């Protein structure tokens, strides 16, 4: 009750295969592919937003200087214009013109827009898949979820799927996956506080909302205006706003390899590549017996017309000598052809009309019309167009 | 009925259980039954129910 | 006699939570370093890993 | 102004570097390392505990049987004892024992202590070390910690320190590590949902408040005893409590690689694995001046006594004739040797005794003591004990 199959990275083409369970007919399981998610091992460094220069007005230490301090402000620069008689805006309040000190100080911190406004640079690790198998096995049909790696004994409804992992790095990940909140950005950041002025995320935050935090700013003060006070702290170009300017077309927009950027637990909707195993641990007692089945015989091939072409569709037929009417298998044992239908109801004494096809260049239908195999042939003529979603083989 | 526990004590009038060997092997409703065991503890903690 | 019920419920006494453990890990045996080696002769105690 | 090194990355080693450039004085420094917990990219599997089979007071239908049904339990069964001829202890339904159908069900629900009473099995992926870089750069002394991967920032006093990537992935993070309460043990899980009877982790666990917990415990129901109808569901024993009993030798406790293993912030730290790479952007203020040094002239080192051995001990007399006191930093290339002291008083007219370890009995320490370098070598004393705290070679 264990088959071994391969579902590739294109999901939604019906992965239909006759399981030859001896004593029974070859039961076509038709499988449906929902998601893949890439989901790399991220861990955020800095969410870097615009920094904040908190600086009130300075001490006009009049009748002398003013005694400034260095308390370790994070953008703490002291503009001590000592020997600066700052000629105040409504008078010479520093009546010491020589006994006047324009001594100010300024401090800086991480600006408080990061309560909704983070942009988390998740450092990247390995990632996985996330599968959603539709099964159509016997009279069983359902659509459930399973793990991406082989270690999920993917169990529900009679059916386990032990499906070996996406064997190559289906890479939806960069080495510094900056999730700028609703989008990816592959970019190398600096470290936690390990940035420079104008580095992408100039504040450095290995703590997301934690109190202290690194930064590489453009803190440069100034002496005041001619007599009237001017706070001369002239900043650097704010690299959080530079990262606002640095919000390019993301990896979700930039996914080669058919990639789909999926949401916040940053995954891969449309993991648009790969080959995947499946261990089908399904109960074979669901599969109908040979003497529990309808005795279709008289296998012959008689095709009609198949195109360039699209989804399988090609309307041909096969001879059928049925021990009763029944609903037997039809499906090929061969990759040259693609059945648009898989399982065929055949009321007895006749033939089956089967719509299936592929690019019929040196093609032959190896259609195991479930009771017996039919080695038919098809020289599938080319159609016209070049716009549609799906394929042939 | 646990703010006073007697509300839960009054909701459940107790009855005898399958006391299968109370003596040697005499079996009936046993008045002091063995309902459950509550011992998942690394505190050396049996509980009888 | 009911295969069809409507139950009433009551709580669980002695809820298990974290505690310490006064464990008696006494002194081990005597350790003489030797010519390329060393050797501790463990004495008897409670049955110790 | 930026040197680089890589020291023995076990905790319990004084690193030191006596690097000075031209005109900067001889920049001795002594760094130390503290704990560096391993904790790889782990993903929890099953939350194994015991069961509890919900066995109701079952309906003995009198004058007829009982209607069967689907249960939908955690391991739910519903055995209709057909012909459940009731002879209850003061009456069952068996006025008709012939029309007596003893339907009894039981649905195996969870261990109720599972809110902290759990056990996870983290399938382990990659991780790193976390280094408590104690520093004494020149004389700027403190201790900081870092996520110890190769690009983590080091604001060591304003000095730059990058703690480089060590080449040791040999760590206690194996392919799978089960964590119980304080329980480290490298334990492997089953197919998470296809649990083997007798599995430490038999009933699966997607999450600590997870949605479904499938497992293979064999609740064996039969036709019970005749009139006092028993609860004839016979459960399969769990290996949840048995794998608590099979929680054998500890993860850190049976840890090779000398790592300190420990709980939830999953500490595998101070291991005997890997070194500490580093790049030290040295300040200008770390070396002394070019004429800023004392006039230390006519040095000559002579060993006084030599060790086996353990920690420093081996005494050198170094006759520093000196113009002023200072800091003789001693770290010339004694690769079989070590320092007992780091910065000695560069003393005017003093035969400066320097402690120094070295294990090779004919050790020739290239003594580069802060004024200059000579080759000081002699016989180390032969060692004494075979147990000590640490070593120097």
């Amino acid at each position: 009750y264990e088959h071994t199959a391969t579902i590739p990275n294109v999901v939604g083409f019906p992965y239909k295969a006759h399981i030859e369970r001896n004593g029974f007919s070859p039961m076509t399981l038709q499988l449906e592919v929902v998601e893949t998610s890439w989901e790399p091992t991220l861990n955020l460094e800095y969410i870097t937003c615009e920094y904040k220069t908190v600086v009130p007005s300075p001490f006009i230490k009049c009748c002398g200087t003013s005694e400034c301090s260095s308390k370790e402000q994070p953008d703490y620069q002291c503009k001590v214009y000592t020997g600066v008689y700052p000629f105040m805006w409504g008078g010479a309040y520093c009546f010491c013109d020589s006994e006047n000190t324009q001594l100010s100080e300024a401090y800086v911190d991480r600006s408080d827009v990061c309560k909704h406004d983070h942009a988390s640079a998740y450092k990247a690790h390995t990632a996985s898949l996330k599968a959603t198998i539709r099964i159509s096995y016997g009279t069983i049909n359902q659509t459930t979820e399973a793990f991406v790696n082989g270690e999920h004994a993917v169990n529900v409804g009679g059916s386990k799927f032990i499906f070996g992992p996406i064997s190559t790095a289906w890479s939806p990940f960069d080495n510094k996956i900056v999730v700028y909140k609703d989008d990816v950005y592959n970019q190398d950041f600096p470290p936690y506080g390990s940035g420079q002025p104008g580095r992408f995320g100039d504040i450095q935050s290995r703590t997301v909302e934690s109190k202290d935090l690194y930064a590489n700013t453009a803190l440069k003060l100034s002496r005041p205006s001619p007599g009237v006070v001017h706070v001369p702290y002239t900043p650097t170009p704010s690299g959080f706003k530079y990262w606002l300017k640095e919000k390019g077309s993301s990896l979700n927009t930039k996914a080669p390899f058919g990639c789909k950027i999926k949401t916040n637990p940053v995954r891969a909707m449309d993991c648009a590549v790969g080959s995947i195993p499946v261990s089908m641990d399904i109960p074979d007692s669901a599969f109908t017996r040979v003497v529990d089945a309808p005795a279709v015989t008289d296998l012959s091939c008689q095709v009609v017309v198949c195109t360039h072409s699209s989804d399988f569709g090609g309307v041909a037929t096969l001879s059928y000598k049925t021990d009763k009417p029944g609903k037997c298998a039809v499906h090929s044992h061969s990759n040259v052809a693609t059945l648009q239908e898989a399982t065929v109801d055949v009321k007895e004494d006749g033939k089956v009309t089967v719509h299936f096809s592929t690019a019929s260049a040196s093609p032959a239908f190896k259609v195991s019309v479930c009771d017996a195999k039919t080695t038919c042939t098809a020289a599938c003529e080319p159609p016209k167009d070049h716009i549609v979603p799906y394929g042939a083989s | 009925s646990v703010t006073e526990h007697f509300n839960v004590y009054k909701a459940t009038r107790p009855y005898l259980a399958y006391c299968a060997d109370c003596g040697d092997g005499y079996f009936c409703y046993s008045p002091v039954a063995i309902e459950k065991i509550r011992d998942e503890a690394p505190d050396g903690m049996l509980k009888i129910q | 006699a009911d295969q069809t019920a409507r139950r009433g419920k009551v709580h669980v006494p002695f809820p298990l939570t974290n505690v310490t453990c006064r464990v008696p890990l006494a002194r081990a045996p005597d350790v003489t370093y030797g010519k390329k080696e060393v050797t501790l002769r463990l004495h008897p105690d409670h049955p110790t890993l």
